[PDB]
């Protein structure tokens, strides 16, 4: 199963990881140190993109997602509660890399512990419904993930070219497919 | 193996072991092996500064030839200085401190393989190791770790890097000898040559150069 | 052993005893031939327009004398060209740099130009042990002089057309400085009044 | 056979190839990796040029002519090079890997039951040959492919240096001699756009 059928994957990609379709033209995943890091950035990146592109559409089902910057607790008041909450949370994820188990235990309520788990796939609290089963989901995750990541840059270059959001830029394309491309 | 001057064999002191080794030292400069170890870094850095510089002009210049905002590389120092708050003497001195530091440390890696490696700094031990005269690597110099990936994948880039290096060094000096002979930007030198190439050459104004 | 040997050397040049530099048997047979080959190009190339133009095939503009083409600006320069004469002379230098220096590297090292890649042609440019006479599918597509005898005779044929065409060029020049006309206008005017159109006049 | 009386053919040009003629006086096929690529390219030229020369005259007979092309065929304007760039990209790159890896790409990415039969490289067959022309004179046909091909390539290189020098569609270029042969040649059209 390969990004370019009939290719041989590169040596370092062996179909162990979820959504390894033999893709590293610049042996980015070459050193195990870096490939362990890049695994995370590729989860988290999609998770933020999936979350965001999910938002853009459903917030416009309205006004320009792009000029949403302009919206009851001042700017610096809100940027604080983000900063401390995001700093708190991101450090704790970043310790799970620093040492694979180092954090799992509720510093307050130490009765409650997060059970032994693979990196970047934490569960316990964070897997309540224990939904659809095993790896397959992690392969939907990174697929649905990349598509979401791409779509975002879309949504951005779509704004920074048309002026409209995503659903309007599509409605514009439908109206004149032959005309509304980048090639015009 | 391939050579600069086909037929003429390459001089002994060149193995075919170093990146971009095309048997070219017609003047016997880099003969004594130490004095060539020195030149393989001059060439790399020269090419790395030249590449950043060429990429540096090639983007400002289209930026100026795409929207009437950005300044031409020649008269784009004063434009940075005058418009913005900053002074020349201090920059030139600040630079010399940081570049002074940055160099003076590379300076003591040429003569001593793994010198700055000793942690005698900020406890940063393993990042300032030797490795290979010209490629320092570690978490800082090669963050992504193409350095510590694969044998062939890295060997091919040494090749890519020196070549781009040597082409940017040429490219850069053209920028510098093209503003000189014609007094215009390198996408005015390029637009004028695409519209009427047979006439807009050196043959017109640009002399032997 | 050289072709075109009719024994004409007043000046003891080809004498191989204590030779050096560019007074080398192998060298001079080379020069003469390359000289010959160029000289035949110049001989047929200098006249052809003056003839074909007069013949009424070539238009009024193009049908110039040889020295009026823009080689010697003061004698005349042409206009109707892809470019100016100097943007040409550069396209020349790069080409003649490649195609003369390569040829030097077969002279200097027989085998060389065969090994070091050159867009598939490195296969072609192997040589012939003999320098002057390289051959191969590039420079002998019809594989002529298939025998050692038929070759030696073709090598005879080459040098004599050459030597003739070298004197012909010594002709067209020394002729053009005194006449101030092209050696085909000199020929037709000499058919018309052989004794009036002459050196002595 | 061969290409000229009095010439020996080269040791890579055995005659194994459909339209071999010991014709390579620039060495180019003397590498065996190049000879596999070039002959895909030569096939690829031919097989256009023959759609290409056909296209000219079958629409020259049902209407210079070819060189001009823009709004005319019931299109005010419609801007399009999208459809080409994506599909011709899609298509060609599938050829790309079928040179890059002889067999990999002989099967349907979606409906994986479907499958072009093991051809020769550049002779795909199956649905690219639905008039049951698989077998018979495989190599005699291949000698026809290339020879009609190589004409068509010089036929097209021809039609154009006509369509410039004269500015005539190459039927109307023909039928400008049917009238005035001795006074309507290259010799009177070296000449001009
Ligand atoms: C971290 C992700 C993040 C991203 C990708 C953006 C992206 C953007 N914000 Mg937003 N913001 C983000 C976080 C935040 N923004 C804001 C507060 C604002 C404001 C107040 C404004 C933006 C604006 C913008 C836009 C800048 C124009 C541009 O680049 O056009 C090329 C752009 C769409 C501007 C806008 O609305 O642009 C029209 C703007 O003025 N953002 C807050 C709360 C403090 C954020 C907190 O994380
Ligand atoms: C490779 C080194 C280098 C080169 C070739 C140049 C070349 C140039 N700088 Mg720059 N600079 C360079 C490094 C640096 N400059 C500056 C800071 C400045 C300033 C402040 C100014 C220049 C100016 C100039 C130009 C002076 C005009 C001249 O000499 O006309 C003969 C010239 C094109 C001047 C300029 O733009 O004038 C037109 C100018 O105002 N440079 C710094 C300090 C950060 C540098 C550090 O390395
Ligand atoms: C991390 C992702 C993300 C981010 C940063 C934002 C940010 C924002 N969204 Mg939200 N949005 C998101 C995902 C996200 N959205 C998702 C996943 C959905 C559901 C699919 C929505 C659905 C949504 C709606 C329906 C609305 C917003 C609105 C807003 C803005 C109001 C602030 C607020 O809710 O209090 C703010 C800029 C509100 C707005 O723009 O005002 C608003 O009405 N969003
Ligand atoms: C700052 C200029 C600079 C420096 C210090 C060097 C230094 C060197 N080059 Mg050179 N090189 C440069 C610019 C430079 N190069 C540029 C601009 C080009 C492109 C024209 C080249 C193209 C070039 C070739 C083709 C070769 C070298 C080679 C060399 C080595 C041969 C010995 C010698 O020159 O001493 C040496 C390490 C030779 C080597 O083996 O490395 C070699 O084959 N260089
Ligand atoms: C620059 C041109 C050129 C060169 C390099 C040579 C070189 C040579 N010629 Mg000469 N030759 C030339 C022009 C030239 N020829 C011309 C224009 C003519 C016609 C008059 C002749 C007519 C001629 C004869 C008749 C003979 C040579 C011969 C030779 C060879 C020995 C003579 C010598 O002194 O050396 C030598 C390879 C001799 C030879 O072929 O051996 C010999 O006998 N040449
Ligand atoms: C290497 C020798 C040589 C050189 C330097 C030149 C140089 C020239 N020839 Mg050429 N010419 C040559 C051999 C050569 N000729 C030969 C051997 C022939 C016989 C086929 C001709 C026949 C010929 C013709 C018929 C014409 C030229 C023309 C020209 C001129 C323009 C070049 C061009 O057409 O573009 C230029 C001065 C053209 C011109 O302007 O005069 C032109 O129409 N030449
Ligand atoms: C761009 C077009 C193109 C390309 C890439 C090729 C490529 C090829 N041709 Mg050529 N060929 C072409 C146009 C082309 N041909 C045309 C237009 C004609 C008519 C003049 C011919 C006539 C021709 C002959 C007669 C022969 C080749 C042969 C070959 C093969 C060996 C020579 C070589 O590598 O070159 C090679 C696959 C040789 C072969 O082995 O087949 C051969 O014998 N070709
Ligand atoms: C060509 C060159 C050096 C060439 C040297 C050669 C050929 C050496 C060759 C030989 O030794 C060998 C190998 C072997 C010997 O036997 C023979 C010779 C022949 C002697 C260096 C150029 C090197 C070029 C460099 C480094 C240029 C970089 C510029 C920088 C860094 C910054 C400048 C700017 O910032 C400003 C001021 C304003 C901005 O708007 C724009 C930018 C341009 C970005
Ligand atoms: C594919 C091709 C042309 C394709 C044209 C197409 C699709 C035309 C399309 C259209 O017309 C339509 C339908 C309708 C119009 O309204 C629009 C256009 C757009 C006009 C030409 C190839 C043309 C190809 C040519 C001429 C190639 C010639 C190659 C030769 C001679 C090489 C020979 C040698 O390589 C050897 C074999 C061996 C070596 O040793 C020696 C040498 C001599 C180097
Ligand atoms: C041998 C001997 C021997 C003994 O021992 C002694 C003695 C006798 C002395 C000696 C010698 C002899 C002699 C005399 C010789 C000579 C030679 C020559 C003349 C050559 C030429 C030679 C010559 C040559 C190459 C030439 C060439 C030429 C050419 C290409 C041309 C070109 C051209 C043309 C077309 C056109 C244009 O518009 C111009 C030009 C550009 C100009
Ligand atoms: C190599 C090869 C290979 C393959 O295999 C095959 C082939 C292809 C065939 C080949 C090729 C070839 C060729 C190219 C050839 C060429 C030739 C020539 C050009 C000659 C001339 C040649 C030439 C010549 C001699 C010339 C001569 C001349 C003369 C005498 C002159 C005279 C004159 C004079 C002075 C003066 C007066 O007033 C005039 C006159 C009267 C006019």
């Amino acid at each position: 199963p390969l990004w370019l059928p009939g290719s041989t994957p590169p040596a370092h990609l062996k179909g162990d990881l979820p959504g390894d379709f033999g893709f590293d033209p610049l042996g980015l995943g070459a050193n195990a140190e870096s490939l362990k890091w890049f695994k995370e950035s590729e989860l988290v990146h999609s998770r933020w993109a999936m979350a965001a592109v999910a938002g853009i559409l459903v917030q416009e089902i309205d006004v320009f997602w792009y000029n949403a910057g302009k919206e009851p607790l001042g700017p610096l008041g809100l940027l604080a509660v983000e900063f401390f909450l995001m700093h708190w949370v991101e450090v704790r994820r970043w310790q799970d890399l620093r040492k694979p188990g180092s954090v799992d235990q509720d510093p307050i309520f130490s009765q409650y512990k997060l059970p032994p788990h693979e990196v970047g796939y934490p569960g316990g609290v964070f897997a309540p419904f224990i939904p659809g089963d095993l790896a397959e989901l992690k392969v939907k995750e990174i697929k649905n993930g990349r598509l979401a990541m791409l779509a975002f840059v879309g949504f951005v270059m779509a704004a920074q070219v048309t002026g409209k959001g995503p659903i309007a830029a599509l409605q514009e394309h439908l109206a004149d497919p032959w005309g509304t491309t980048i090639f015009s | 193996r391939p050579v600069w001057f086909p037929g003429n064999p390459p001089p002994a002191h060149l193995d075919g072991s170093l990146a971009g080794d095309y048997g070219f030292d017609p003047l016997f400069l880099g003969q004594e092996p130490q004095t060539l170890k020195w030149y393989v870094q001059a060439e790399l850095v020269h090419g790395r500064f030249a590449m950043l510089g060429a990429a540096g002009i090639i983007l400002t210049s289209i930026g100026a030839k795409v929207g009437l905002g950005f300044p031409e590389w020649y008269d784009a120092g004063k434009v940075v200085v005058e418009k913005n708050n900053i002074d020349f003497p201090t920059l030139m001195v600040i630079q010399f401190y940081l570049m002074g530091w940055a160099e003076t440390k590379r300076w003591y890696d040429f003569k001593n393989p793994g010198s700055q490696a000793d942690g005698s700094f900020l406890g940063f031990t393993e990042e300032f190791k030797g490795l290979e005269n010209g490629y320092p690597g570690g978490r800082f110099f090669d963050p992504m770790g193409l350095s510590r990936g694969d044998a062939a994948k890295y060997q091919e880039y040494k090749q890519k890097e020196v070549k781009n290096g040597r082409l940017a060094m040429i490219a850069c000096l053209g920028f510098a000898a093209q503003y000189a002979a014609t007094g215009k930007g390198p996408l005015d030198n390029l637009a004028d040559h695409l519209a009427d190439p047979n006439h807009v050459n050196f043959a017109t104004n640009g002399v032997s150069n | 052993s050289l072709p075109g040997d009719f024994g004409f050397d007043p000046l003891g040049l080809l004498d191989p005893v204590n030779s050096g530099g560019f007074i080398e048997p192998k060298w001079l047979q080379y020069s003469e031939v390359i000289h010959a080959r160029w000289a035949m190009l110049g001989a047929a190339g200098c006249i052809a327009p003056e003839v074909l133009g007069a013949a009424g095939l070539i238009p009024d503009a193009t049908n110039i004398k040889w020295f009026e083409s823009g080689v010697i600006p003061p004698a005349g320069s042409y206009n109707g060209y892809w470019a100016d004469p100097y943007t040409i002379f550069f396209v020349e230098i790069v080409a003649m740099q490649f195609a003369e220096l390569r040829r030097l590297q077969d002279f200097r090292y027989p085998g060389s130009m065969g090994q070091q890649y050159f867009l598939g042609l490195e296969a072609i440019f192997k040589g012939s042990g003999d320098a002057a006479y390289p051959g191969g599918p590039f420079f002998n597509l019809f594989n002529l002089g298939k025998t050692e005898a038929a070759m030696k005779e073709l090598k005879l044929k080459e040098i004599k057309n050459g030597r003739l065409a070298m004197l012909a060029m010594l002709g067209y020049g020394a002729q053009a400085v005194m006449t101030g006309k092209g050696p085909f206008q000199n020929l037709v005017e000499h058919l018309a009044d052989p004794v009036n159109n002459n050196i002595l006049t | 056979k061969l290409w000229a009386p009095g010439v020996v053919a080269p040791e890579y040009l055995k005659g194994d190839l459909a339209g071999d003629y010991g014709w390579d006086p620039l060495g180019l096929g003397a590498d065996p990796t190049a000879l596999k690529w070039y002959r895909q390219s030569e096939l690829q030229h031919a097989r256009w040029a023959m759609l290409g020369v056909a296209g000219v005259l079958v629409q020259e007979i049902v209407k210079a002519g070819l060189p001009q092309n823009l709004p005319e065929p019931f299109t005010n304007i419609n801007m399009l090079l999208a459809w080409e760039f994506i599909l011709m990209h899609w298509v060609e790159v599938r050829r790309w890997q079928d040179y890059k890896n002889f067999g990999s790409v002989n099967e349907d990415p979606i409906f994986k039951g479907n499958k072009v039969p093991n051809p020769e490289m550049g002779y795909p067959g199956g649905i690219f040959d639905p008039f049951g022309f698989s077998k018979g004179n495989l190599k005699e046909l291949q000698t026809k492919e290339i020879k009609n091909g190589r004409l068509a390539m010089i036929a097209y290189m021809a039609f154009i240096l006509q369509a410039q020098a004269t500015g005539k569609g190459p039927l109307a270029a023909l039928s400008a001699h049917l009238s005035n042969p001795f006074g309507n040649n290259i010799l009177k059209n070296i000449g001009t756009c």
